[PDB]
């Protein structure tokens, strides 16, 4: 029943997915060692949308571990819930891409895609009923970057009619780490348009403004960013594991979201955000709710919305809450910001809300979001690009794996395709 | 006798049903498994087996199983034959193309199959009572497949339509529109009379009248029932003027394509306020023709009435009835077209409203069942034509429709047909 | 010929629909007209058959107000081929002095348009 | 209903708001943690949340921390929200200059982001409380900066200005009146009535009325809060004679630029004194006029009352008020203008004055609130004025106003300002 499964890309990727999986376990109330200990039958209905029946009433998710060196999947088997996966999905090279996405797609995860392709049909096959694929994968580096668009081609060359929604942490200037991540951007986002039926697009620049500026976090780590990476994971997927009163899976929001088939790289957010001595104080009302939500603090980009026009926003709210507040602030957002809502689209929100709210909160708000202003990411990705396409430099290490200058130059071409569609609408 | 098969398709046709049956089943004293505790009333809406159990004839249809097996854990789990309770695999996504190509396409046989094995022992068989609502995707293209085939194999049958139609303002989907247009031409062709349901009229409505602040659609579901189960009053129970479902829509009818007459109820009052009034006939029907208390948001006093017909229960004598009337031709702000200077149909029935416990309506003596057709309502679809306009002029979300197996020009004739319409509902009111 | 309008243009409009016989007692026209019934009770006297005055009700809160305009704009000034945007509307029912002025202007202009139409 | 942004700028502010909320939590029993043992008499002043906790809508905003995070250790630090109450990294170094342009300028954002989210929760606001000082740099630059946006953001709600004044003698730094000066122009442009305070007057009232000789400006500070609660008494608790607080601004105000009245309070007694007096209402309407009582340092009898409004609190009957009222315009030592024979305006509330612990105010079962316009209060700026001559015939202090952006000519444009208003309130007077 709406089966969905999941591939890990990445250290970036598995880790946030390993993090997904632990709040979705206690979600769902299932124990480290995958036995259930919930509390209501609720938690248990839906189990096959995440984890497979297996003997003895324990639950192994629908995960397929990839990655291109056994050091990640060395953490992620001795982390919080390492025991709970497949010991047959972790699968792994030895040496790995050094953060070059040709070596991911041609060299170094070709030659893993048929250990990967094995795994996910199987998964596939153990579904009742498949909905979709949901990867976790980074545009940095060029693991995730290189090898996450391979395999998602494949899988939507054999799976062409399923759901394909990518949750991608993508490169950002002031908070990069590695020198060549333009590149595996462009030559990601090229396969990303093309292939994927959505794309969250997420920026770490935005998760560290929201853990200082919002959450009051002195020390926020990594995992804290995968914490606020993994509550939007769980949201999305909401209403097709539990029941509630609008009831809005992955299709539903699809349906609703992506005006045309290219404009699917979108903006995810959550809600409530506080720190731990201001929770005390705070009203959790929905109206609060909202007018948290469509902060622009509370987004996890460095796209600034009031710089373009929402084309869409889905707004899946969660908890034993009535409607009608909910209807009027989502027609007040878009009636007194107007200016900042494609006007010749009249309602841009997409409505859900689930009738059971996540373990130790009344009441939760998840943002998704379809603004021109995400070119902003886009461009200056383009731009960071040029300034190291132009005139030839780190290309030894591209095209001595087989890779050729005439594909940079159409990804390149493509990133200027796509800030020229989102610029159109704006 | 007198077996009315009722469908249920879509979420809001599904639950709408959930609390029309939880209505029905208190009004004729059936417990909800099915029971009678202790004269042929329920033969109108359940059938009857040997071991005293109280069977509905209704099929609840969701590409979707969510809502539907979750009435399979509800109270009403036992009081429903369970295979007759169809569910899909696949949900609607709001769309109408997979709903009435592709995903219902698989479904819809075995969902005639027990329609079929309904109407055989329905030996009365007087209509059907379909539910759904216009922008879902299954209300409309599995309704749009369903009406389809039910036209060419119950075509003397008459088929009453009640969908539920959005808001000028209040909207849950912005593909509500595209799904409502391409049901136009189900309830033109394939439809005996629909009455359409407005959610942000009815919140003014409980937001005025119930002075409940927080109610959720249990509350808007809890006065469809009321208003549906007023429409089958006379067929059910003993009544001085009995109106007959083949009686009640020839008199709401002028021509065949005029069938949309809107609906209001009375006296929608909570129970701190039931006390403080008499509750007399005239007020309760002085307020059915209040702009205040139309299920649509649509202004009445924006246009002109053609039919009329008072559907009246409880401890209500037909003089007050004359009364009322007398009074209501006498005001000139309710002006009616040049077609029927004899204005009103009345029906009076002899069973008091039945309250929910749970509900926020008030327990009063007498209750009015409100049907009129008129022209004013056609602003209701007057904007929602300029509507369609704004998203279809760039073709805003087609690829879906067409890469769903739906002709791009399914639109055009759509649009077609819905200025047919509101051109059909001008012209007669001159 | 004036290329602008002055003061005194705004008296002859003040006193010409003194001129009409309407149905109205004696108070100001600027807070009248600003409720809107007015507008078609004055249409009523050109051609009494497009009025209808099955539609508008006399109110007086700024709601009713607006939505008996909206419904005027699209039923009595698209016959009279006359488009006004919301901004304006939202002046002339909070009785803005000149703004519903600047519809009477030209409204019997119109009229008169129609007047010496050969209609059949 | 009736809520009222309460804002604190400069250290005077945010300390005379910490005696404010002090007496408010006494009156309306609050515990310094915020909650209720045991009405909506506090919704006017405090919000509620879900746990029982009462939430004070006030910013403090002060561009130093030390008395911020000093109240951040007190007794109030779980009462008052953490991040509305806005401290900067630079004080305002007493200068106007740094305060409106450069300091505040990357505060002041945050002020008016805490501001809209007060807003959002209140749902009959009803007017703005700001605190601060003239001579104080914050008290003057932040204020004047933040004027400016809260009459474009919220230009039609009324905004109460209470300022601290400073004395003809008493003085704690030489550049007050450069800071004085500039705050002119929001007081006329951007606030609907002022009330000012001086220091020495009221060192005067708390030396012979309250016999005591050492008190602090906490004693100032527990007297401010009771002319500020008598003066929202009307909108928080039952009264035979309510005053809004948009009727009480109606009945100051003759002139929009004349709203600058004076205030008194009474009875200011201490405890050993409450006991020998009776206390009546005449008394304490008596002891108002009087200019041993005044709150700056101006002779009323050197000047003409134009407006007058009796504001009693506690056990006070409207006859006694008539009488009282009729035995002060018997006299013909307080001369109104000719503008209002009709004279006072009477505002009667039920609840009896609040008394502080520590206080060295006596319980007394009446209390009356006095706020008068009057023309001699003009003496108060007819010395302040003059001051201005004395520094800027040099320009004294100037290169660091100059300095931090500010243009030269803004103190031309200054002393204009306050010669017109000087002029404004002198012609009214004949
Ligand atoms: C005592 C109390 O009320 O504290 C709450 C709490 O509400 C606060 C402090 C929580 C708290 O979260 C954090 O401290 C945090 C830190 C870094 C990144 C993200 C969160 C909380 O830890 C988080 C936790 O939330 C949940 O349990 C949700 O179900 C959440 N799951 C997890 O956060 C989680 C934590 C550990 C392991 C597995 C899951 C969730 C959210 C969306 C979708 C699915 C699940 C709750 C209620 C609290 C604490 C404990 C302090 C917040 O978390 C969430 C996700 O709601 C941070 O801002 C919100 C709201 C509150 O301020
Ligand atoms: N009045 C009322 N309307 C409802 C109710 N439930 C759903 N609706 C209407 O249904 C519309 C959207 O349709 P959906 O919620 O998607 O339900 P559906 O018909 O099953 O469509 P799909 O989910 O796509 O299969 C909303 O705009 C509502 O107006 C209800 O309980 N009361
Ligand atoms: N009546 C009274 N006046 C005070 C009090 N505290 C400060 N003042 C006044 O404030 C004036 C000087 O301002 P400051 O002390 O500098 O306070 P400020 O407004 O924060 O100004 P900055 O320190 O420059 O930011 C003095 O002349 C006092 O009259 C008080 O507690 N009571
Ligand atoms: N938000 C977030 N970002 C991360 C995390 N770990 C690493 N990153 C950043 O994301 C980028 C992704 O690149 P990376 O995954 O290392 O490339 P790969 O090895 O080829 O997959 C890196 O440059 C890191 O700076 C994390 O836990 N959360
Ligand atoms: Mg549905
Ligand atoms: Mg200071």
């Amino acid at each position: 029943m709406r089966e969905i499964v999941h591939i890990q890309a990445g250290q970036c990727g598995n880790q946030i997915g390993a993090k997904f999986w632990e709040v979705i376990s206690d979600e769902h109330g299932i124990d480290p060692t995958g036995s259930y200990h919930g509390d209501s039958d609720l938690q248990l209905e839906r189990i096959n949308v995440y984890y497979n029946e297996a003997t003895g009433n324990k639950y192994v998710p629908r995960a397929i571990l990839v990655d291109l060196e056994p050091g990640t999947m060395d953490s992620v088997r001795s982390g919080p819930f390492g025991q709970i996966f497949r010991p047959d999905n972790f699968v792994f090279g030895q040496s790995g891409a050094g953060n070059n996405w040709a070596k991911g797609h041609y060299t170094e995860g070709a030659e893993l895609v048929d250990s990967v392709l094995d795994v996910v049909r199987k998964e596939s096959e153990s579904c009742d009923c498949l909905q979709g694929f949901q990867l976790t994968h980074s545009l940095g580096g060029g693991t995730g970057s290189g090898m996450g668009t391979l395999l998602i081609s494949k899988i939507r060359e054999e799976y062409p009619d399923r759901i394909m929604n990518t949750f991608s942490v993508m490169p950002s200037p002031k908070v990069s780490d590695t020198v060549v991540e333009p590149y595996n951007a462009t030559l990601s986002v090229h396969q990303l348009v093309e292939n994927t039926d959505e794309t969250y697009s997420i920026d770490n620049e935005a998760l560290y403004d929201i853990c200082f500026r919002t959450l009051k976090l002195t020390t926020p780590t990594y995992g804290d960013l995968n914490h606020l990476v993994s509550a939007t994971m769980s949201g999305v997927t909401t209403c097709l594991r539990f029941p509630g009163q609008l009831n809005a899976d992955l299709r539903k929001l699809a349906v609703n979201m992506v005006p045309f088939p290219r404009l699917h790289f979108f903006m995810p957010g959550f809600a409530p955000l506080t720190s731990r001595g201001s929770q005390q104080y705070r009203a959790l009302t929905v109206p609060e709710l909202t007018q948290q939500m469509f902060d622009s603090k509370n987004m996890m980009a460095a796209c600034d919305p009031r710089h373009g026009r929402y084309l869409t926003v889905a707004a899946i709210f969660r908890g034993r809450m009535s409607m009608k507040e909910v209807d009027e602030q989502m027609l007040n957002v878009q009636n007194k910001n107007s200016s900042y809502f494609v006007e010749w689209i009249p309602n841009n929100v997409k409505t859900a809300v689930c009738d059971i709210p996540p373990r130790g909160l009344k009441m939760s708000a998840t943002f998704i979001g379809n603004s021109t202003a995400i070119q902003e990411l886009f461009k200056r990705i383009s731009e960071q690009f040029t300034a190291m396409f132009r005139r030839k430099a780190f290309l030894h290490w591209y095209t001595g794996e087989g890779m050729d200058e005439m594909e940079f130059t159409e990804a390149e071409s493509n990133m200027n395709d796509l800030v020229s569609e989102y610029q159109q609408y704006q | 006798m007198r077996e009315c098969i009722s469908i249920h398709v879509g979420q809001a046709g599904v639950q709408i049903g959930n609390a029309c049956w939880e209505l029905y089943c208190l009004e004729h004293g059936i417990q909800p498994d099915g029971q009678m505790p202790s004269d042929d009333s329920f033969n109108t809406f359940f059938s009857e087996t040997g071991a005293g159990k109280h069977v509905p004839r209704a099929v609840f249809v969701d590409l979707e199983p969510t809502v539907i097996d979750e009435v399979r854990t509800g109270t009403y789990r036992q009081l429903f034959h369970p295979e007759q309770l169809i569910t899909g695999k696949e949900d609607a996504a709001n769309n109408y193309a997979r709903g009435h190509y592709t995903i219902g396409k698989e479904i819809i046989d075995l969902v005639l199959d027990r329609i079929r094995k309904l109407a055989d022992q329905c030996t009365g068989l007087q209509g059907f009572l379909v539910f759904h609502s216009f922008g879902g995707g299954t209300g409309s293209g599995f309704t749009s497949l369903l009406m389809e085939r039910l036209s060419v194999d119950y075509g003397k049958k008459s088929k009453l339509e009640f969908s539920i139609y959005p808001a000028p303002q209040v909207s849950t989907a912005v593909v509500e529109p595209y799904n409502s247009i391409l049901t136009t031409h189900t309830t033109l062709e394939h439809s005996d009379c629909a009455f359409m349901v407005d959610n942000e009229a009815i919140y003014d409505i409980c937001r005025r009248n119930l002075d409940i602040e927080r109610p959720t659609y249990t509350n808007l579901n809890r006065l469809i029932s009321q208003i549906v189960s007023s429409i089958t009053a006379s067929l059910r129970f003993d009544g001085a003027l009995n109106v007959d479902l083949t009686e009640f829509q020839t008199n709401l009818v002028p021509y065949p394509r005029i069938h949309f007459p809107l609906a209001t109820y009375a006296p929608v009052i909570s129970a701190e306020k039931a006390y403080h009034e008499q509750l007399s006939v005239a007020e309760i029907t002085n307020a059915c023709f209040e702009p205040a208390n139309q299920m649509v948001k649509c202004d009445p006093r924006h246009g002109k009435y053609m039919a009329c017909c008072l559907l009246y229960r409880g401890d209500v004598v037909p003089k007050d009835v004359n009364a009322a009337i007398a009074t209501i031709k006498t005001k000139r702000s309710i002006q009616f077209v040049d077609w029927c200077p004899t204005g009103f149909k009345v029906g009076i029935n002899y069973q008091p409203p039945t309250v929910v416990p749970g509900g926020d309506l008030a327990k009063v003596q007498r209750a009015v069942c409100m049907l009129s057709n008129t022209t004013a309502i056609a602003e209701a679809w007057a904007r929602l034509d300029h509507k369609f306009d704004l998203m279809y002029a760039k073709r805003a979300f087609v690829h879906w429709y067409v890469g769903e197996g739906m002709e791009e020009g399914e639109f055009s004739e759509a649009r077609e047909d819905m200025a047919a319409l509101e051109k059909d509902y001008e012209e007669v009111g001159v | 010929m004036a290329s602008s309008v002055d003061e005194e243009a705004l008296h002859q409009l003040y006193l010409w629909v003194d001129n009409i016989p309407l149905s109205r007692p004696k108070r100001n026209l600027s807070r009248d007209f600003s409720d809107g019934v007015l507008v078609a009770e004055v249409i009523k006297f050109y051609f009494p058959k497009m009025v209808e005055m099955h539609n508008y009700v006399p109110a007086n809160s700024l709601q009713q107000k607006l939505s008996n305009w909206g419904h005027l704009n699209r039923k009595v000034l698209k016959r009279l081929n006359f488009s006004v945007p919301d901004d304006v509307m939202r002046k002339i029912a909070q009785c803005a002095p000149g703004v519903v002025e600047l519809v009477l202007i030209p409204l019997r202009q119109r009229l008169e348009e129609r007047q010496r139409r050969r209609k059949q």
